[PDB]
RNA sequence: ACAUUACCGAAGCUUUGGAUCUUAACGAAAGUUAAGAUGGUAGGGGAGCGUUCUGUAAGCCAGAGAAGUUAAGCUGGAAAG
RNA sequence: GUAAUUUAAAUGUAAAUAUCUUUUUAAAAUGUUCCUGAGUAGGACGAGGCACGAGAAACCUUGUUUGAAGCUGGGGAGACCACUCUCCAAGGCUAAAUACUAGAAAGCUACCGAUAGAGAAGAGUACCGUGAGGGAAAGGUGAAAAGAACCCCGGGAGGGGAGUGAAAUAGAACUGAAACCGUAGACUUACAAGCAGUCAAAGCCGUAAUUUAUUGCGGUGAUGGCGUGCCUUUUGCAUAAUGAACCUGCGAGUUAUCAUGUCUAGCAAGAUUAAAGCAUAGAAGUGCUGGAGUCGAAGCGAAAGCGAGUCUUAAAAGGGCGAUUU
RNA sequence: UAAUAGAGGCGAUACCAGGGGAAGUGAACCAUCUAAGUACCCUGAGGAAAAGAAAUCAAAGAGAUUCCCUUAGUAGUGGCGA
């Protein structure tokens, strides 16, 4: 597909390509929901924890004895039962992380990129630029000059351009990525979305193979 | 992840209770006895429901049974008579008839006992 | 807001058990009303409580030989024929490359599944002799190695 | 790997699964006295034979890999 | 006991209003009609309400009054809102 | 305080440089002799460790006994023998990768928020036992004490006023429910046998309409009809079978892996990486690198082995298990 | 007796090495076996320890020791029962 290229200043500036393979496919709304839930729970510490009967503190001596005390029978004082006793069935340490399949990985990020680019206005590609004095006023300027939907913007890069990203790195609703580190979720619920021509080229042979 | 807000059986007991408002006694308050009378009183509301049905028909019988007292038709007959001269008035209408305007009940009788 | 929107059927719910009357999985939980199996257990052992099981009345009959097999691929010469072209050696290396079989394996055989009608050389272990007689008969050569 | 179900070593030293389903078994009673046996019986007993359909599912338990 | 005409009498039957499901027909489909079929423990299958946290959410609603009990009223076929 | 930077007199821990210390102050080069680890190798008996329970039971350690060779050698190659291929014991050291965190510092959490969380927001204290030892419960005023001057009742406590404060039904305590105890008003009840409810229903009271005392929203209810609390367990319970003083909190099919079935997503005669590495970031990520391995693609036969056939057999002669239609 | 040198004990309700070594269970009994070198006891030090430079693996051509992924629930063993 055909997309207009506008320069830093808002105004338009030239003209591009965006590959069909990659920025046209037919969106796999299956593969963009199991790559955000995978996505979110690799993100997961999952250290919450509890103790069972046997890690609470105290004697595992019989309180009173089975039979003629007239009172309800009992092992231990950590009885889940009992107050201050152990749980029975609580949260244990566990690994939440998983790795989907790549194909399909690389399918939802076709897809999701895709789905923004179906919109002109919220999808948008600037000419190449850098913040040589690293300052973050420069950096918010152009996010103002272009962004609109009030909400996350996300810019994309071909590179790693240290000086923009600590730039960044302290915008209030920004994130910036490479093209090579995409994050399905940030892509996603983008309102706006900001990329250079830089990071469309890369982006075609990245994922035309 | 410890999901305890305990604001769901405050709920369901202040439903229950305001259900169970003018009952005897501890049922109007205690949670364990209101809730089992109101479940068995539902249960009630349910049965007499079908039987308000047979509780007025078997009244409105009886009523029908008195007005007619007076002529010589027991009503067995007078029934008889109403469906052979294919007068299909209901006996709720009939009942409501002989307390209204007794006259034309009695009018409808002396038709019937041709 | 942009809803997901997961497709239909991609993650059942589960099986809640002993949550109340109304859940078709009350007090007793799926578990019926009394017994060992009341009470989180089975008698595993391929059990059938007490009788000799079936697996100790039938007789046993001899070694795996494991340990001393010859293990090695197959290759049909359908695949060959919908795989290669004339003039090479179907070999190791060409099967391997063209992914016929993995490298762990190096002892090919060819089987006569499918009919081949291109001439070409083999250098392989083993061979059929109906798979040589058709592939004699096409033309190619054969060296067993 | 922490947990792999382990096969029951003497089932599978009696049992064998066909391609499609069917599990293959030797026959009992020709391992001991012979002589009384007649002989058809006895060469029925030497031919191997298939289980009935009721116990594959078990079995399929028992052998969780074979 | 034997005759004549009856009536009463159940959540049965019939009729009225409403809902779901199966089958069939019509309709592009949605659905609209016709037929019947829905007591139910064990137990199997399916469809939802509600609680807490997380992303959505640097969003929206709150000192001009949040959350929570608390009086009354109302809606939904039930969980309830 | 945080980003990026950055304080070291003194002390502690690290390398690098010399100083210092030590060593070679030489090697390529043929055959004769010497040595090359001794109660040791091995064997007999009794045991243990190797995945391996005497089993054909190697090999290693080892208790009781016995006992060698000396490179023209010896050990091992899962009984043993021969050949062959490897290795050279019976002397002594060795960092890293690896296990562990009582703790120290810097941080994080789909971890907890006072019956939770360490037993302990106040602590192994109070208390119990001769001792070993066992073991609790108790967080919250207000933005700031600015802690109610003074006055009245009372011995005080406490309350009523006056003041502080946005608030004093905020005064040793925030929001203050249920169980429980009350006060006041309305209605009903002392001729009646009510699982306390439901269906009808006069009268009284509250209230809205209809010009106004007859219809509704309501609370009480004379009287009539129906009705054996609930849970669990049993062929079968109101049962005089079982369980609960009430109320409020707490209080049970979870997690990790394997097998198998289904659903969803993706690829396809192929599918897929595990460990681990690199890069960026500091952001226990996620983009690559990494195909060793596993499951299909050919099965049959105890196996050798043969193969769309294979086995049972002289026999495709008939069947058993396959398939050509995955 | 003299001379110096190294140790005594505590700490980590952790880890490592050496020695001692169960019982509740499963096998629906039990006596083999399993649990299991588990708990625990005792002797030693370390920051890691132990082990560590082949009279080895093993039929492949590799080359100290240790820790992972696979091989693999495979090869074998087991009142061939678990």
């Amino acid at each position: 597909m055909e997309r207009k290229v506008f320069s830093k200043d808002g105004k338009e500036i030239g003209t591009i390509n965006l590959d069909d393979r990659v920025f046209n496919i037919e969106i796999s709304h299956g593969s963009i929901y199991n790559a955000i839930k995978n996505e979110l729970s690799n993100l997961r510490v999952g250290t919450s924890s509890t103790k069972t009967r046997s890690e609470v503190r105290g004697s595992s001596k019989k309180p009173w004895k089975q039979k003629g005390t007239g009172r309800a029978r009992v092992g231990t004082k950590r009885n889940p039962v009992w107050i201050g006793g152990g749980i029975a069935l609580g949260p244990k340490p566990r690994d939440y992380s998983y790795r989907l399949p790549k194909k399909v990985k690389k399918l939802a990020f076709k897809s999701v990129l895709s789905l923004r680019a179906a919109d002109e206005n919220s999808f948008k590609v600037i000419e190449n630029f850098n913040v040589e004095s690293g300052k973050t006023k420069d950096l918010a300027l152009i996010i103002k000059n272009f962004a609109s939907f009030n909400g996350k913007v996300v810019i994309l890069l071909g590179n790693d351009d240290q000086m923009i990203k600590r730039a960044g790195k302290n915008i209030r609703d920004l994130k910036i990525l490479s093209f090579d580190k995409l994050r399905v979720v940030d892509l996603f619920y983008a309102k706006n979305l900001i990329a250079l021509e830089s990071a469309v080229n890369k982006l075609n042979e990245f994922y035309i193979k | 992840a410890r999901a305890k807000n305990g604001t769901v059986h405050v709920a369901r007991r202040k439903r229950i209770l305001k259900k169970t408002k003018g009952f005897w006694g501890t049922k109007k308050s205690n949670y364990k006895k209101a809730k089992d009378t109101l479940r068995k009183g539902m249960m009630y509301a349910t049965r007499d429901r079908k039987v308000r049905k047979r509780d007025f028909r078997r009244l409105w019988i009886s009523r029908i049974s008195a007005a007619l007292s007076d002529t010589g038709v027991t009503y067995s007959r007078f029934i008889e008579g109403l469906l052979k001269s294919n007068i299909k008035i209901n006996r709720k209408i009939l009942s409501n008839l002989a307390i209204e305007d007794v006259e034309a009940f009695k009018k409808i009788v002396l038709e019937i006992r041709r | 807001m942009f809803n997901l929107l997961k497709p239909k059927g991609a993650s059942k719910r589960r099986k809640i058990v002993g949550r109340g009357p109304g859940s078709g999985l009350g007090k007793t939980s799926g578990r019926g009303q009394k017994g060992q199996k009341a009470r989180n257990t089975s008698p595993r052992l391929g059990f059938e409580g007490g009788q000799t099981p079936l697996y100790r009345r039938l007789p046993r009959k001899g070694f795996s030989n494991s340990d001393y097999k010859l293990e090695y691929a197959i290759v049909n010469l359908g695949d060959i024929d919908k795989k290669f072209k004339d003039g090479q050696v179907v070999n190791y290396d060409t099967l391997l490359e063209n992914k016929l079989i993995k490298k762990k394996n190096k002892k090919i055989k060819i089987l006569s599944n499918g009919k081949l009608t291109k001439k070409v050389s083999f250098e392989v272990s083993k061979i059929s002799k109906s798979a040589e007689s058709l592939v004699i008969k096409i033309g190619c050569t054969i060296q067993l190695v | 790997m922490a947990n792999k179900m382990k096969t029951r070593k003497s089932a599978k030293k009696r049992y064998s699964f066909t391609v499609n389903g069917k599990v293959k078994y030797k026959k009992q009673n020709l391992r001991h006295i012979l002589t009384k046996k007649s002989s058809k019986r006895k060469r029925n007993l030497r031919k191997s034979g298939n289980l009935s359909c009721f116990e594959v599912k078990r079995i399929k338990t028992l052998l969780p890999y074979g």
